[PDB]
């Protein structure tokens, strides 16, 4: 993680870096992500959890994500943490049902 | 129309005016985040009056609400709604004191 942070700060062509930490449930992922973020010093850090998109409606969620991403494009350096990605896109394995608009937006973003 | 009278006095007297108060209740019912409607008209009309091209420093506006994380993000910038405070439920000493004052 430290290596990636260092590259993202001082480079010329790498202007967008993603990652994906996956593992068995209960393995303690979100803590590790936050720890990797907290030892960077970036001016702008923000987090999106299901706890804040609680009890809203779908359109509200899309609007909220839009606003967050918009705010991410007005400062030199930034970091951004996203949790679960199968809970924002409400996933129930029988049928199987889920919501498509949110997924498509996240894939484009 | 809520700012007319105070404004008149500021123009007349100057810096020797008398304080005015405006109490707002349920601030979370109309002033919601502007996205990308009537709501936007309301938000803009309030924004341009709280602090606009014309200086006005003989006023004090208090606001009361039950959900503090839904007001637009531009109404909470140093200069418009500066100090934010929380009211808890009374503790035991609070109840004793309340009893003292009421009885
Ligand atoms: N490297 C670590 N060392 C010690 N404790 C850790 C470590 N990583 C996580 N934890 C502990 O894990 C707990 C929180 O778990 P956390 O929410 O990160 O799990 P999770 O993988 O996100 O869970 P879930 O899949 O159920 O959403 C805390 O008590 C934290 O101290």
């Amino acid at each position: 993680g430290a290596r990636y942070v260092r590259q993202v700060r001082e480079s010329d062509k790498s202007r967008l870096v993603s990652l994906l930490i996956h593992g068995p449930a209960g393995s303690g992922k979100t803590a590790l992500a936050a720890e990797i973020a907290l030892k960077s010093g970036f001016p702008f850090i923000r987090l999106i959890s299901p706890n804040e998109l609680s009890g809203m409606s779908e359109s509200a969620k899309i609007a909220y994500i839009d606003n967050t991403f918009r705010d991410a494009y007005k400062s030199p350096l930034n970091i951004l943490v996203i949790d679960s990605l199968e809970t924002l896109v409400d996933w129930v394995p029988i049928g199987p049902r889920f919501s498509n608009n949110i997924l498509q937006m996240l894939k484009v973003a | 129309n809520l700012f007319k009278d105070a404004e008149a006095e500021y123009r007349a007297k100057g810096e020797e005016s008398s304080l005015h108060i405006i109490i707002f209740d349920e601030l979370d019912s109309v002033f919601k985040q502007r996205g990308s409607g009537v709501g936007d008209n309301v938000v803009n009309q309030l924004l341009a009056k709280m602090d606009g091209v014309d200086q006005l420093n003989n006023i004090l506006v208090i606001g009361m609400t039950n959900r503090k994380d839904l007001i637009d993000s531009a109404l909470l910038r140093p200069g418009r709604f500066e100090v934010q405070v929380e009211i808890h439920l009374p503790d035991e000493k609070g109840r004793l004191q309340i009893f003292d004052i009421q009885t």
